[PDB]
């Protein structure tokens, strides 16, 4: 026999492991495979897909009306419309999204995002509206005066229902964190903030619905990655299921 | 791989008979996000109106 | 130039919009025939042509201020409607894509959003495994219980990776879109699996520029395309 | 030799990411790449670089962490029958249905085809389930639909000259086996919008596609057990082919051979009292 | 080829489950016979050698052909249809419904035997051997094969009134079994000694 | 080398004879599809193939000692059967050949002669001018009650002018006739005309060799042979 | 090297099955495929195509899992001898006779020429059969006819000088070996229309074949066993020739050395109540 | 041209039929000398040519209401016949195949079908194992008392796997197989072993056209073919 | 063989000396049915009446 030395790792089953493994059926022949439409290789395919953010998700407002955020007929100059802590991770309205329930799955990420907005208003119905991107170190900003010194892009609603933001890749690092672990203070990656101003006003004839909407969708650019798989927090079960 | 930055460069080799021992497959293969994403009859360009 | 005006010509019928988006393609996949070196069963599949490959249009739905959506199974919806219908009715297996068109107008004064999914195995529950009148409805549909679930525990925000299109009324009035075949065998039983859900859930609810609120229909219309038929017998209508 | 080369292949995950073109600032009426149509169903086509000023970035991430093969290619559990010790036998239905991780990561295609890897570690117990000490071994049978099954510890079907078994130590490495995509049917399919059987609409045989379903794993040891034996089966999933993305599950599993939820409360992400504060 | 345990009716025993009747009819379109196309189970098919090849595996594909032999005296005449129904509903009820399908209509005369081929028509490439109930593998359905009076069978006087098709079954070169399982009916209460 | 065994494959259905004449070829012509320069109707037709293409048995009929002959319209025989029937219904004008095969054994015991008419545009009448459960009598067709005049005033011997064969019981027990469509326009309506009639006549009486006369069917086999449609609208059933 | 290339052989599995060409109508009196006559004892010519009209079929499925090597290429049990504690001393006669399964597989064939794998389980239990600890060396000797038994666990015919033996441990891994075809005859036989002897019609040696009787193992362990052993004996048949198929067993099984049945109730498939319903 | 017509030539002995299906040829494979390749027997085997390769009838057995059939082994059947018989005798091993002839006539007035099966290494068993009366029967055969398990716990349904013929009185009245040597060695003792069995299981009852049923025979003729012997010692007849 | 479709191609190595210890052959080899199905003398073609 050839003499050998079996060393450290012996007889242990790790889950990750890249090994061959004898077939229990090694005279099977499957099936072939046929042509089915929409083959995925590559979950950053379904990411960069937009998919609607549950962005009115204030206390109190249920199902599919979570996905619209009000948008009114103001009274006073220069409004905040919106606001959203920029965060793959923890909880909030980016968290149930596409990308947001990709992110669930992974540990780290890379890359530019973009939020595109499609107003819902009558054909009637006028406004300009100021999407601000700022970049961390600070809190949200608090006036449109503030937000404006971001990067920023300004939406004049017409033909074209809808506009993008692109939310750039802007970053000491690589990589970020996609968690906000406390013990762990991975707030250190906090990536910035998204707000919505009235740039002029939403402005409507005599009579119409004073109220329409914004609907939110975001999605990842083509410069995004995923690394690190990781658990997903919400999806757990207390019993084997029967 | 001894190290290029992000490629693995892997040698699978399968000890038994069927196929399906193999471990698994570390290519990466085509990416055509746009069946997804720009799934429409009409090309529409980055610069252009979307609409009309 | 104008991807606002369309015209869809299948068989004897033709549909025209001049307020569309564009058309989807879903998977960027136009309908086909069955090829060779995928089909299994050894008989030679009747094909109907214009008899069938024609739009149908099926009874129209009120748009309410209350609606969650609804839906419909295909082929199940025109199971009993046409010769699409009895060609599925007289064969064991079919199979065959889609062109689906929805028509919604209103005002210039009204504003309101549907959206518009085609979801392929769109299996449904809710708190309760679901019934035969609700998952094989056919050409009335059902309706929606659960919208923002989807009727299936995940989300209607994260349906935007179906096909679909959005019938926002400040924009358009019509969505169209053009469906392959799926499915994880080459062909299958028309009145035992659906292979395909036309969905439409109002978003944005409908809102008029005065509170006496008009009669807003929406009218779905239904064109099977490149279909193959396969295991003639009698004609059998229903799973039941 | 040539003939070993048969049994290599070559196989290489060095696809990169997008990079970043320098850009400048643009003033006209001709180029409007910020204006989009969502109606259309397609995603926006705006990029970094048409929206700001942008610098250059050479591509160095790669993607291959998101592949399907990785995503999919590791070990999880999907079956824990237990073996008492009044009759030494149990069994597993074979289906990824019973934990809700594996599940869960499968809710985000519809047909996928693959080939397994399964792992079975078996655990000795006492009754209060303390880790104990028993060596003996067990047999691990695949008794696929049709094949009668044992209902003994002692049963003339362990004989196994047909249905492949598995013999293996309780005190030993684990067992391991590789297994081909074996659904009659093209794919495996993780949603089903149809009955099980014709002439029949019973809400049981709803959503129930019995092409996924290969039949039984059956477990005795090979004497009677002085201990009861816990089973624990990994499946690793790979060589995978993947159609069909879907809208994943977010309510919570609730039943293993249907799609029911809750429902109550109509949300997924947390609340907040105002919009426009954190 | 081999041959069917076609009478399986209850109180035949011994050769006589080899010859399905065929007698003079005193009325029309009569059926003869009627038979679900299984290869498992333990209905007729389940005994030939087609069938205990498939108590060894688990799936099946591929067409079958069923070549039937008529045995009465060489003045019997008769006209005969068989029919082949895919599945999705019951068992054809009469000949009006059964001629609708696949079928062939078999003249009894020099030529003694006739084949049906029940051709692979499938939704998919293969299906389930068994009919496992708590695996719903009904869902692999297989249709039907009904035998028919085409017009009748006519004697002269004083013949037997009665004769005999023996049924033949087989598999074509396109059929295939797949998945190794153990033989439901080949059992053992002890070691044999 | 023999033309008493014959085959006959259509569609799934295949029959087989092993006492046939010959096969009767109606005025030498092979059904044929029609030409673009004798077509007038501008809509693409539909042609269905296998589904309606194949062989459909009619219930059988007794001879007995005092049977005058038997009759059926077609396509009227066929209109509410199979995919044939359906295609019929649907469409407004409908156009094809036929494939007819009469079966009736009996013994080397036996005698007696059937003649077997395909007569096209076959307008009956008797002392009255006939209703219309005579004139488009169905799957199960009429009978006649003035066989010698043929039903039109005409008469029975002058009838080998059409097409035809005979059962002669000592020599086949079948006979076969391909019809080549005939019709003095390019389409005509299923519902409204009948362009051939399969008639069906005892010339030499059913004889036993004894005096207890077991019973001897008469089968019609039919198969509708290269058939287009044209006009689809809702399925019509009969002209009433 | 071309050494090395002697102990490798390359092996194919890709026979396929018959595809489906496309066929069209048929109107004639030259081409009758359907008639068919079965008393010349050929199976019906008629293929699907002249029957009825078909579509073109490529040919995908394989035939390898019914080549009678992968239908005989699997280990089956076939021998279960229970070394006790008295004498600690056991045998097994060597036959594929005990056991129904594989007999049954067999009984496909008349002749059959094969090598075997052997592997034997060896599980320690208490008096009361349940699972218990005990480490020994056991020996497995060949005895083939002709050489002396032995008669106790510290016989001298142990020693083994010319009987090959195998020696493992109870609670190791199995002990597994390969066996060359070793029938005087050039293949074994199924079944036997003759007598063991010349001079003899004893119905004790009808059907018996002495050429397919290799002898005995033997069994004991290195010292007195604490706890009977039991031993599991499977044989799998590789490189497999068979020759001239026969009816299959339908009838069960009642005794090792010949082919006695019941034969009470004349029927296999079971009955229902009209041949015109189910 | 006629497979219905046969004539069978060996030796000083000649058989006709009239009426014969064709020949079975077991396995493809004519009888042959054993080549210097596979043989052990070092000693040169007499081979006695036509004074043993010829057709041998044996006695007839008539068909009776209640027949459950009737077999032989071979050698054993002829081992006390001619030359054939003397030359088994005299060796102590023999190798050959054979030619076999099954003739039943009856009437057209008849009814009724023999399965004609050759069964290579037909060991048989009932509930109880057989003694050397029913082993090796001699010229006079043996009967069958379980022809559904075919004697042997297998089924008559499956044994068309063996090399067969049928006998149906309508069609044929003659069955003829031509049989090759089959075993596990090169040659065998022919008063030990039997390496055929000839049998003969009626599965549709005899029937006649009449209540009086008059005596039809079967009747077995069997000629050996390329036989080689070997071990010349005095003769030896039967292994008792 | 790390994939053609219903090939499965192995490399039997066999590590001891005598032939009986290599591996199960996973060669299909040659099938001639028709020793079992067309056992006769004259060969019936398909389209041919068998009788006569
Ligand atoms: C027993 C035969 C030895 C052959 C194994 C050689 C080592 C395996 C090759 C691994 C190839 C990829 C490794 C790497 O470069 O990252
Ligand atoms: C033990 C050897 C044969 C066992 C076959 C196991 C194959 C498992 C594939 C499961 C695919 C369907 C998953 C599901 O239904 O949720
Ligand atoms: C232990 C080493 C030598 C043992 C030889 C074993 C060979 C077994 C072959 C058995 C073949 C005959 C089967 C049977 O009679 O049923
Ligand atoms: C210790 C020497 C290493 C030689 C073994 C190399 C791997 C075995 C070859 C397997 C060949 C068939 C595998 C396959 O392609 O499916």
């Amino acid at each position: 026999g050839l003499p050998t030395k079996p060393g450290p790792g012996s007889y242990q089953f790790m889950t990750t492991d890249e090994d061959c493994s004898p077939c229990i059926l090694p005279d099977f022949q499957p099936t072939p495979e046929i042509f089915i439409p929409g083959k995925v290789n590559n979950l950053l395919e379904i990411a960069q897909v937009e998919s609607i953010l549950e962005a009115n998700n204030r206390e109190g407002v249920e199902g599919v009306e979570r996905y619209v955020i009000p948008v009114s007929v103001q009274d006073a100059l220069d409004a905040q419309i919106y606001a959203l802590r920029l965060e793959l991770g923890g909880s909030g309205p980016l968290s149930s999204s596409l990308l947001g329930t990709l992110a669930k799955h992974y540990t780290q990420w890379s890359g530019s995002v973009e939020i595109t907005c499609m107003f819902t208003g009558t054909f009637m119905t006028t406004g300009k509206v100021l999407l601000a991107y700022t970049p961390p170190g600070g809190d949200m900003p608090r006036n449109r005066e503030e937000a404006m010194l971001g990067t920023h892009v300004i939406w004049d609603f017409g033909l074209q229902s809808s506009i993008t933001l692109v939310i750039p890749w802007i970053s000491a690092s690589h990589f970020r964190g996609v968690s906000n672990d406390d013990v762990l203070n991975y707030q250190y990656y906090a990536a910035g903030h998204v707000t919505i101003w009235y740039q002029t006003n939403m402005v409507i004839p005599p009579g119409f619905p004073n109220t329409a909407g914004i609907i939110m969708m975001i999605a990842a650019q083509p410069n995004f990655s995923f690394r690190i798989q990781k658990d997903r927090e919400d999806m757990t079960q207390t019993a084997i299921l029967q | 791989g001894a190290q290029g930055g992000s490629t693995i460069n892997y040698n699978n080799i399968n000890y038994y008979s069927h196929a399906a021992s193999a471990a698994q497959n570390k290519q990466d293969f085509t990416q055509d996000p746009s069946k997804f994403t720009q799934p429409i009859a009409d090309v529409i360009k980055e610069t252009a109106v979307p609409l009309k | 130039y104008s991807d606002r005006v369309a015209q869809l010509t299948l068989g004897n019928s033709t549909i025209t919009t001049q307020e569309a988006a564009n058309i989807c393609v879903a998977y960027g996949c136009w309908p086909a025939k069955l090829s060779d070196t995928d089909a299994t069963s050894v008989d030679k599949p009747t094909e109907p042509g214009v008899s069938a490959d024609r739009f149908y249009t099926l009874r129209s739905k009120p748009w309410q201020a209350d609606s969650k959506g609804w839906y419909w199974k295909l082929p199940d919806a025109l199971n009993n409607t046409g010769m699409f219908g009895q060609n599925a009715q007289f064969h064991y297996i079919y199979r065959g894509g889609w062109a689906v068109h929805v028509q919604c107008n209103a005002t210039k004064f009204h504003q309101g959003t549907l959206l518009v999914l085609a979801i392929p195995e769109h299996q449904i529950a809710t708190q309760e495994q679901p019934a035969f009148d609700r998952t094989m409805p056919g050409s009335e549909g059902g309706t929606f219980q659960e919208p923002f679930w989807l009727e299936d525990g995940t989300s209607l925000g994260n349906s935007l990776i179906y096909p679909h299109q959005w019938i926002n009324l400040r924009t358009n009035n019509s969505a169209t879109l053009i469906l392959p075949y799926v499915n994880a065998i080459p062909m299958d039983s028309a009145i035992r699996h659906s292979n395909w859900t036309l969905a439409i859930i109002p978003v944005a609810p409908l809102k008029y520029a005065a509170e006496t609120t008009p009669l807003v229909p929406i009218t779905v219309t239904i064109a099977p395309m490149e279909t193959e038929y396969n295991g003639l017998r009698r004609a059998i209508a229903s799973n039941q | 030799g040539k003939m070993l080369k048969d049994a290599i292949d070559k196989q290489v995950a060095g696809a990169l990411v997008a990079g970043t073109t320098t850009s400048t600032h643009s003033v006209a009426t001709d180029s409007t790449p910020a204006l989009q149509a969502a109606e259309t169903g397609a995603t926006s086509t705006a990029r970094d670089e048409s929206m700001i000023e942008t610098r250059t970035i050479v591509p160095t991430h790669g993607i291959h962490e998101t592949s399907v093969e990785s995503f999919f290619g590791r070990s999880s559990l999907v079956g824990m029958p237990l073996l008492a010790t009044g009759t030494s036998i149990t069994h597993w239905r074979i289906d990824f249905r019973e934990f809700v991780q594996l599940r869960a990561k499968m809710s985000w295609f519809t047909y996928m085809r693959f080939d397994v890897e399964f792992t079975i570690i078996a655990t000795s117990s006492t009754g209060q389930n303390v880790t104990t000490e028993q060596h003996t071994t067990y047999q691990v049978m695949y008794v696929p639909p049709g094949a009668p099954v044992p209902s003994n510890q002692d049963s003339f079907q362990w004989q196994s000259g047909c249905n492949p078994s598995v013999f293996a130590d309780t005190d030993g490495p684990p067992a391991q086996f590789s297994v081909p995509f074996m659904s009659s049917a093209n794919a495996y399919s993780t949603v089903y919008d149809g009955y099980a059987r014709f002439m029949d609409t019973d809400p049981d045989r709803y959503g129930i596609l019995p092409s996924n379903f290969l039949g039984f794993m059956y477990f005795r040891t090979l004497e009677d057990a002085a201990h009861q034996v816990r089973f624990r089966i990994y499946a690793k999933i790979k060589h995978t082919s993947c159609w069909i993305p879907r809208a994943p599950r977010q309510a919570p599993y609730k039943k293993r051979y249907n799609l029911v939820f809750s429902g109550d409360s109509d949300r997924i992400c947390s609340n907040r009292a105002s919009l426009t504060s954190y």
